[PDB]
């Protein structure tokens, strides 16, 4: 068994530019490294402008995870002038998120987990009738073998092509001791993968329909949203039609896949815990109570679930003492600084363009195993059901949710939850305008001073922007983002990250193709544009 | 079947969101275009291969005697001996340097790319520059495909006309394809009655704006910028201003700093 360094660079099946460093010993990580190694600086470029405009650049922190920055800066700046926005301005805001989530969580588990676990060329091997049988046991949508045929053909084709394109080098080509799927299995998971390349437009075209496109919307301002076509009930209808097929796929294609997937891997509830974590809820009924959210927000440290703290903004603080910025100060990021300052890979025990966020000192967890944890033990209904189901359904206890197959279940979870929500959302939305409320924006004024913080628990956890306005400019903005918190570096009292942390105990069957490390990494969803902006 | 063109998709300092416009293809899909149009030979957002064998894939594909077309996303950051973006341990400025000059042809797709973008708007700490600025001196001549991020459409277009002619199709002075970008945005707009009538919108509460009076006094940059926003459209059904929303100017050189504030004309 191997000892010796490892170091993944690129990591792909991520968003942006992440070096996975490890040290193996007798063919376990022994520790690890988080290098995000592209810096852009955003919150430099903001600073003089016009707070109006700070959702439209920092909406491209991320394509991604795109909305969700437009959103948290919006928040932030109606914060920041006070401006209460308009019933309506709220739910669509929220409808546009949520579909936000169904695409961004199908896509994760499908186009950038699922090639560590599926082989996609053992398909080839497969039983075509075989396969279609598993498929329909595990979904109410029944498959036949001429079904799944006809995607093995297809890939035949490709393959005998010699062009493998995406697959060129992939770590199960030729077998791999790590991949463990028979073949059925892998060639259900590849039809549905080829499924969901077409189903995700639908589930991106929802979130155009309201917000104008897809990537980067564009119907947000201060004070509400500027589509007045949302109000019609074509516009209506539209995003209804879409929001049910995209719920149907998530119901009957991807959490059935998923469950099939995790039963197969069971022993990946053994790796790749973390201790603590931070979730900022998310779903407002009102815009400055996080309290009034279908999701809450919610801080645990230690696994203690029985003793869910409050969520203090006061108490986070962005480090940098092993990250590319002047000195070793850690701040709140109302007195934020980025100040780069590059010392190359481990110069002066530097190594990440991350800043490493701490919470009351501690490294925090974010994304949906916070989000679903914390709102389990907050006695949350829907999520209670869908979560036990789960649990039931693949014979383990609550423990096991606290790993890499946990993490990935509750990425699930979550995304069931959140399609059933949107019907509720929708729901009161048409019982709003039905009552005679058709305002979608609120006026406002800019004060000259003033300070403002914008919060969203995005795909992947808790985002905040936090503005402090002067001479009724910018005059600092900083985004701490969920990335940030889970992929950053270690701080000044050298805590590892809840990545780095997780990586420890990961066997390694093969080096030269450590499928392993890549698991527990794309567990927590990175995304490093937003992790650095 | 015959063999598909090799394409490389390079991502530089970038978001990622020109690679998600891409995933948005329809008619042909992105599954059609990578199982019968294209051979998409490396792109890190999904591609299998991860670290020292992606790096040979990416080998593998540049040196092919097959040839290849490189996509290039993100703009390069060229600050500080290009040091702060680094792929493999390599700057990107080194990555392109190098790849570029081999490629068939090459398409800079969206504004970061083509011009700079987002992380090129002042002041510019990382020195980004878009690929034709940056490997000027190299003799690469990208088409630019403009927006942040462009319609997929207007890239399969190009690709589609570059597959069947041999030849890039006659491009306006940013580089950028006519078919696609010869008109303003304004030109094209359903509000144009409104601004000739001298109606607009005094603000996004009015009842003005809710009846699709004209956005320009709210800021709207379709005037002043080249796309074909109205016509295609994005997601097959809606763009900013059937939004309500001003354009931006997001197709243009320096948008960033040239057409803000973006809430004023
Ligand atoms: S052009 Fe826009 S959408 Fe594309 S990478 Fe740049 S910031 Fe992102
Ligand atoms: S809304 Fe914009 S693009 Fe349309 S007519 Fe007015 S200025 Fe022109
Ligand atoms: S902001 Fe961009 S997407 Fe079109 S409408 Fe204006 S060029
Ligand atoms: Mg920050």
């Amino acid at each position: 068994s191997y000892s010796g360094p490892i170091v993944v660079d690129p990591v792909t099946r991520i968003e942006g530019h992440l070096r996975i460093e490890v040290e193996v010993e007798n063919g376990k990580v022994k520790n690890a490294y988080s290098s995000s190694t592209l810096f852009r600086g955003l919150e430099i470029i903001l600073k003089g402008r016009d707070p109006r405009d700070a959702q439209h650049f920092t909406q491209r922190t991320c394509g991604v995870c795109t909305y969700t920055h437009a959103l948290a800066s919006t928040r932030c700046v109606d914060n920041a002038v006070g401006v209460h926005i308009p019933k309506n301005a709220t739910y669509i805001r929220n409808l546009v998120l949520g579909a936000q989530y169904l695409h961004d969580h199908i896509v994760h588990f499908y186009h950038l987990h699922a090639l560590d676990f599926v082989d996609v060329t053992a398909a080839l091997k497969a039983d075509p009738a075989k396969a279609a049988k598993v498929a329909s046991s595990i979904s109410p949508r029944k498959t036949t073998a001429a079904d799944l045929k006809a995607v093995q053909d297809k890939l035949k084709t490709f393959v005998e092509s010699g062009q493998l394109g995406p697959f060129t080098n992939a770590y199960f080509l030729g077998g791999h001791p790590a991949y463990y799927l028979d073949p059925e299995t892998n060639l259900i998971a590849t039809a549905h993968y080829l499924e969901a390349l077409r189903l995700q437009v639908k589930a991106a075209r929802a979130m155009a329909v309201f917000g104008a496109k897809n990537p980067h919307t564009q119907f947000t301002v201060v004070g509400g949203v500027t589509c007045y076509d949302a109000l019609t009930p074509q516009r209506i209808a539209e995003f209804e039609a879409l929001w049910k097929e995209t719920k149907a796929f998530v119901d009957e294609v991807y959490i059935p896949d998923l469950l099939v997937v995790a039963a197969a891997y069971k022993d990946w509830t053994q790796y790749g815990g973390t201790d603590n974590f931070i979730t900022f809820g998310e779903f407002p009924k009102d815009e400055y109570d996080l309290n009034s959210r279908f999701f809450k927000p919610g801080v645990v440290f230690k696994r203690d679930f029985k003793n869910i703290k409050p969520f203090d903004k006061m108490q986070i603080e962005e480090h940098v003492r092993h990250s590319w910025y002047e000195g070793a100060e850690a701040r709140h990021p109302w007195k934020g600084q980025t100040q780069p300052k590059y010392t190359d890979l481990h110069g002066d025990d530097r190594y990440s363009w991350m800043k490493a966020p701490r919470y009351m000192g501690e490294p925090m967890e974010t994304g949906p195993l916070a989000q679903v944890l914390i709102a389990y033990s907050q006695g949350h209904p829907k999520v209670k059901a869908v979560t036990d189901a789960v649990l039931a359904k693949l014979g383990v206890g609550p423990e096991a949710l606290f790993s890499t197959l946990g993490r990935t279940a509750a990425r699930g979870i979550e995304t069931a939850v959140i399609a059933e929500y949107v019907g509720v959302m929708l729901q009161e939305y048409k019982d709003n305008i039905a009552k005679g409320d058709n305002v979608i924006c609120a006026p406002w004024e800019m004060p000259k001073q003033a300070e403002g913080v914008g919060f969203v628990n995005a795909p992947r956890g808790g985002l905040s922007h936090w503005i402090r306005i002067e001479d009724g400019k910018i005059g600092n903005f900083q985004l701490v983002v969920p990335s940030t918190w889970t992929l950053g570096p270690r701080c000044d009292k050298n805590k590892l990250s809840p990545v780095e942390a997780s990586l420890i105990g990961t066997p390694v069957a093969d080096a030269k193709r450590p499928v392993e490390i890549l698991r527990t990494v794309h567990s927590f969803d990175p995304c490093i544009a937003c992790g650095v902006h | 079947g015959p063999r598909r063109p090799s394409v490389v998709y390079l991502h530089n300092a970038e978001c990622t969101g020109c690679s998600e416009s891409v995933l948005r293809a329809f008619e042909p899909y992105i599954d059609t275009l990578i199982l019968d149009t294209l051979s998409l030979d490396y792109h890190e957002t999904i591609m299998a291969a991860a670290g020292d064998a992606a790096e040979a894939a990416l080998e593998q594909a540049v040196n092919s005697p097959h040839g290849f077309i490189a996509v290039v996303e993100g703009g390069i950051p060229t600050a500080a001996n290009g040091i702060y973006g680094k792929v493999a341990n390599h700057t990107m400025l080194d990555i392109c340097s190098r790849i570029l000059p081999k490629a068939q042809a090459v398409i800079a797709y969206g504004t970061c790319a083509t011009f700079g973008g987002v992380q090129a708007a002042k002041p510019n700490p990382t020195g980004a520059k878009g690929v034709n600025d940056a490997l000027k001196h190299l003799g690469v001549k990208a088409i630019n495909i403009a927006g942040c991020p462009p319609n997929p459409y207007n890239l399969v277009g190009t690709i589609v006309y570059y597959l069947k002619n041999k030849a890039a199709p006659e491009l306006d002075s940013l580089n950028r394809p006519t078919m696609f970008f010869g008109q303003t945005v304004h030109e094209q707009c359903p509000r144009l009655p409104h601004f000739d009538a001298g109606e607009f919108a005094p603000s996004f509460e009015s009842e003005e704006a809710r009846k699709g009076w004209c956005l320009y006094e709210l800021g709207c940059k379709g005037p002043v910028t080249m796309n074909n926003c109205p016509k295609i459209k994005f997601n097959q059904t809606n763009w900013p201003v059937d939004a309500g929303h001003p354009c931006i100017g997001c197709s243009e050189p320096d948008f960033w700093d040239a057409m803000t504030p973006f809430y004023q004309n």
